[PDB]
């Protein structure tokens, strides 16, 4: 679930896999994951 | 706000012009019923009218400042004796202090303990005095400095305790704890050896809600030497008879002599074993009494600063009931 | 470096609890922080002893 | 939290008597802003033990001003800042300034309002200082016990002092003192004997030690650390197969004794309910006269 | 007498380390996060080595939350002399009302100031936790991309 | 810290984790007149290689 | 005073579970105004006797609000007796209006809001009415005395309970107490002409098993049977002891239940108003 | 009874509890003690 319009451009051209545990959650792939290309949401359809 | 007590009385033991406000005062029972209850309370062997005499040797007067009482005990630093003697206005004062000492030492000897003779009031703040007649006023609940003294130099007050008697516990027991809100306990220490006995006073603060084992270990020597020399002067009989051994082997015996109820006067039931529980001169509970305490309230801080003293910090008066410490 | 920490501040929050005649105020402000750099963005050196 | 009590109109004359009890305490049932007089009523000839046990499952409340329509009470348990309130002392002897009061049933000869117009009775419990009450209970129980074994029925020393004056401790037959107290003395003496028996059964050789050097040493060792003279409690003999008509498991008996002793100790009051903080008055309030009090 | 020397955070040099910002509803905020986007380059090899497709990855970092505190106790006599509850009609009451109010001001000026030195300290406390020692770090960035 | 292997159960999914942790370790000892087990609750920043 | 308990950062999997603990009680050790969560915490269940001995050495505190940063509390009894608060029940028996409540360590364990992120677990004590807490303490201490839904003892602290019990029992034996001990048959015979008299005596009475097996002679007149009287002293001592025997093994009742409008009996798992004592 | 107006300002910014040796009497209250307010005075009332 990526954002659409970002806020700031990260500029450091650094390797990122080697710094795995520097943060909580991250997933990587190569291309065409077919999961990114699927919208899903949870609606509530009425209040009474 | 806090609520107060006013009790008109005699300028005998607490002398509210001699001390400045902020020190605990005690209420003294009417001595007639003490002298009476002695007649039935002093143990066997001892004297049974010596408290009568000790009281008669000191002749209503109702209050007594702790500053005065602490002086008439074993433990005291002579600076406070000198202060009480030379700083009290009153006539014949040192003699009275001596007589009061003899009174309390008689009280413990007669097994009517002073903790059953001194209820505790709050810290005094005000007084108006005629010639040898005062009307002290002390707090009873709430925090001390909710009051309003008519000094006009220091409207509010604090609580002052003679630092000679203030025994801290936690830093003493080394609980490794960290000082937060701590309780405050006024404790008495008895010691019982006939014609050679005394009383020790203390003011104890700690976080411990239940003293119990804490004093039982703190006063170990007192309990030890009090349990053994306490039964003295009581004629114990000779070696206890073997019949005193309460037979236990006979409870779940299927075959044994038995006797239903309704035939117990002098029937042919003499075949039952005899057992004579014989307890005459052993250590009773009042024989092993060594300390008594009562909760006073809650405290933030204690600082020492001047005669040495100990200023309390945000004392909240909450008086509790008395407590025995014998086991 | 130029921007190593995103750092947020709340609003000062008081608790004027009366206690024993005099007020005893108690100030408090919550604040949160987070790093925003991929790869390390700090390093000490331990010069002297 | 002040409750009012509907009052079924009685008569003249009797309502004056009801007005005279403007200071005593009454035991409500639940904290509701309304209640009927028929609810707060007890047969004024009753068992002291059961009444003292019931005093716990209720709330104390003092009767403030009364009117032919209703009477107002104020509970003591719940409360805000422990406000002051007036109280009519009704014990046998006075109470001083700066002590704690306790609520015990009319142990001695009883007094009870008999509202003959409404056909109901009221009991107003005594108001005693703490230690004097804890000793008066023992006094009456010990007198009944001495009577029980048919020994010397009198010793001339069943008297209690309080602030000089000697009190007589009225003779124990006036209203029903030979019947409304039997329960208490039985239930106390029995438990005492049972505790003694259990202890002696767990330590059979306690009363065969040194008259002055063995017993004291055992007690001082027990109070101190873990020596305990081995299993000072010798292993009791093994029980029966629990259908034999003479089974006796000592430990279950000890369990029952602990439970019953705790329960009896809790249903005796002796936990202060108020404290006299009289101010601007005679420092010693005699019986029958009101006295300023702050709830604890 | 002594005069207290105030200090303002943004005037220090340490401010170049953090992007401060107001957020007056931080007390209502549960776990909050921020996302990073990044895609790596790639070179097209030849021969026995197999070609590689680009790599993408997403990631999130969670906030850390703390708080500060400072007491400001004031007395009861000054409290009653400020309001007028314990005032008097004299020429000696106001002479002490002035004293009480100026002391209260001198007190709040010190307490309210402490939240600047406070953030100055918290910035160091949080920076010093992230920093790995340089000795353990200089050779690590020379084997990168090879720790396979 | 030589014979206790439980840190393995705290499995390592990055060397940068180990690097960034040494420099952020909590002090296990106290500041008394001897060396005692420190109450873990407070927490104190210390480094060890 | 309002104890403030600070919280570390928490996963949403357990913060929402902690939100549900809005009316339970925790045990601090010192009454500073601030305190971290890690401090107020007890290890997982074990030795209900030891735990019950530990509740005496610390004063309780009930919590009221749980914010994403901060979690308040209230020191139960240090200076107040009418601070009407609310705390939820977690004991099996439903506590009714009128009676007091006492804190008791939990049985069987299984009551641990095990927080993984913070790497700690809490054990909130259950709340029982007085009448049943007394009986539970009785059962556990008796079982400890046996070893010279139920966990076994540890033989290191059970001796301390035995010591307290045997002391409180030993000091009942007085030269006056034997006088009472002399009328066991005179008591049994009295427990025959009437019904209530027989009713007060139990069934496995542990004394009827004695009065029908052993005869005892008239008691020896104590020293000075003219000046003083001993039965009175022994009975006063026994009252003084029994009034404080229940608490010395368990815990004093900490609060009594008062409800103004709701239904009288409150079931398990439901909050109910209270006033402390 | 502290002073009413300060003559000249001080310059050093140093902790003081550690230098209590240099002074003769030294008193440090925590914050706004309620004692420095009450002010009494002696008086002479008329001369004849």
């Amino acid at each position: 679930r990526p954002a659409i319009l970002p806020s700031g451009q990260i500029l450091s051209n650094i390797e990122v896999h080697s710094h795995r545990a520097l943060f909580d959650i991250f997933k990587r792939f190569r291309s065409d994951d077919n999961n990114l290309y699927g919208a899903e949401f949870d609606a509530l359809l009425g209040t009474y | 706000r806090a609520r107060l007590i006013r009790q008109v009385t005699l300028a005998d033991f607490c002398e509210p012009q001699a001390e400045r406000p902020g020190l605990v005062v005690l209420a003294l029972r009417h001595p007639a019923d003490l002298a009476g209850a002695a007649y039935a309370a002093t143990p066997p062997g001892k004297n049974h009218r010596d408290l009568e005499e000790a009281w008669l040797a000191l002749d209503r007067a109702s209050v007594v400042s702790l500053n005065f009482l602490v002086a008439a005990a074993e433990n005291a630093d002579d600076a406070l004796r000198a202060h009480v003697t030379t700083n009290y206005r009153d006539r014949r004062t040192a003699a009275r202090l001596e007589r009061f000492a003899t009174v309390l030492r008689a009280m413990i000897r007669s097994h009517v303990f002073p903790h059953r003779a001194l209820h505790v009031l709050g810290g005094l703040l005000g007084h108006v005095t005629q010639d040898r007649l005062a009307s002290v006023t002390c707090v009873a609940r709430g925090d001390q400095e909710a009051a309003r003294t008519n000094d006009m130099a220091a409207r509010r007050s604090q609580v002052h305790v003679p630092a000679c008697a203030l025994m801290d516990v936690d830093r003493e027991l080394r609980l490794g704890g960290d000082d937060g809100l701590r309780f405050a306990y006024l404790v008495f220490v008895y010691t019982q050896r006939h014609r050679r006995e005394a009383l020790r006073v203390h003011v104890a603060v700690s976080r411990l809600p239940e003293l119990g084992d804490a004093l039982s270990f703190l006063l170990a020597g007192t309990r030890v030497d009090n349990a053994i020399h306490g039964t003295d002067e009581a004629d114990a009989p000779a070696a206890p008879a073997a019949a005193a051994a309460f037979p236990a082997y006979l409870f779940n015996d299927p075959r044994s002599a038995r006797c239903p109820t309704g035939r117990l006067n002098t029937p042919a039931a003499e075949a039952l074993p005899v057992w004579a529980p014989d307890m005459r001169g052993r250590a009773t509970r009042n024989s092993c009494m060594y300390a008594a305490y009562v909760r006073l309230g809650t405290v933030e801080r204690v600082v020492r600063r001047a005669l040495p003293l100990a200023h309390m910090e945000r004392f909240t008066w909450d008086v509790g009931a008395w407590e025995e410490c014998f086991f | 470096e130029k921007a190593s920490e995103s750092y947020f501040m709340g609003q000062m929050q008081v608790a004027r609890t009366e206690s024993g005649g005099g007020l005893h105020l108690q100030l408090t402000q919550p604040r949160a922080n987070v790093d925003l750099g991929v790869g390390f963005t700090a390093a000490y050196a331990a010069a002297a002893l | 939290m002040e409750v009012d009590i509907a009052l079924p109109t009685l008569s003249p004359g009797d309502l004056s008597a009801l007005q005279r009890c403007e200071g005593r305490v009454v035991f409500l049932e639940t904290l509701r802003r309304h209640a009927t007089l028929r609810e707060v009523a007890l047969p004024c000839g009753g068992d002291v033990l059961a009444a003292m046990a019931a005093y716990r499952r209720r709330f104390a409340a003092v009767i403030t001003r009364v009117t032919p329509h209703r009477m107002l009470a104020t509970p003591l348990g719940v409360g805000g800042r422990g406000q002051s309130l007036v109280l009519q002392n009704t014990g046998p002897f006075d109470l001083t300034n700066g002590d704690h009061v306790c609520l015990v049933p009319p142990l001695l000869g009883d007094e009870c309002l008999r509202l003959t117009s409404a056909n109901l009775e009221l009991r107003f419990p005594m108001t005693l200082p703490l230690a004097q009450a804890r000793e008066l209970t023992a006094r009456v129980v010990a007198r009944a016990a001495e009577t029980l074994r048919g020994g010397a029925p009198a010793r001339g020393a069943d008297v209690v002092f309080s602030n000089g004056r000697r009190y007589q401790l009225p003779p124990p037959h006036r209203d029903n003192a030979e019947a409304a107290t039997r329960s208490l003395v039985l239930n106390m003496i029995f438990l005492l004997n049972e505790g003694a028996v259990i202890l002696l059964s767990l330590i059979p050789n306690l009363l065969t030690l040194g008259a002055q050097d063995g017993y004291a040493n055992a007690v001082i060792q027990l109070g101190s650390a873990t020596r305990e003279l081995g299993q000072l409690v010798r292993q009791p003999p093994p029980p029966l197969p629990q259908d034999h008509a003479r089974r006796f498991c000592v430990f279950e008996a000890l369990e029952a004794w602990i439970a019953s002793a705790s329960r009896l100790g809790d249903t005796l009051g002796t936990r202060p309910v108020a404290r006299v903080c009289i101010f601007d008055g005679p420092p010693t309030v005699p019986p029958g006269e009101k006295a300023a009090v702050v709830e604890v | 007498c002594s005069t207290l020397s105030l200090v303002r955070f943004l005037e220090l040099g340490l401010s170049v380390a953090c992007v401060c910002t107001k957020f007056p509803e931080l007390s209502y905020v549960a776990e909050g996060t921020i996302q990073f986007e990044v895609q790596q380059p790639m070179i097209a090899r030849d021969g026995p080595h197999p070609a590689d497709q680009p790599v993408h990855n997403y990631m999130i970092k969670r906030l850390d939350r703390r708080s500060l505190n400072a007491a400001f106790s004031i007395a009861v006599e000054a409290l009653g002399l400020i309001s007028g509850e314990n005032l008097d009609g004299t020429h000696i009451s106001s002479a002490m009302r002035l004293r009480a109010i100026q002391q209260l001001a001198r007190n709040v000026q010190a307490v309210l100031d402490s939240f600047e030195r406070g953030t100055a300290d918290q910035m160091l406390r949080v920076l010093m936790e992230k920093a790995p020692p340089l000795s353990l770090l200089a050779p690590f960035t020379l084997y990168e991309g090879r720790l396979a | 810290k030589f014979f206790t292997p439980a840190e393995a159960v705290a499995k390592s999914r990055g060397l940068a984790r180990l690097i960034a942790d040494t420099g952020a370790a909590a002090s296990p000892t106290s500041n008394g007149e001897y060396q005692f087990k420190r109450p873990v609750g407070a927490g104190e920043l210390v480094e060890d290689p």
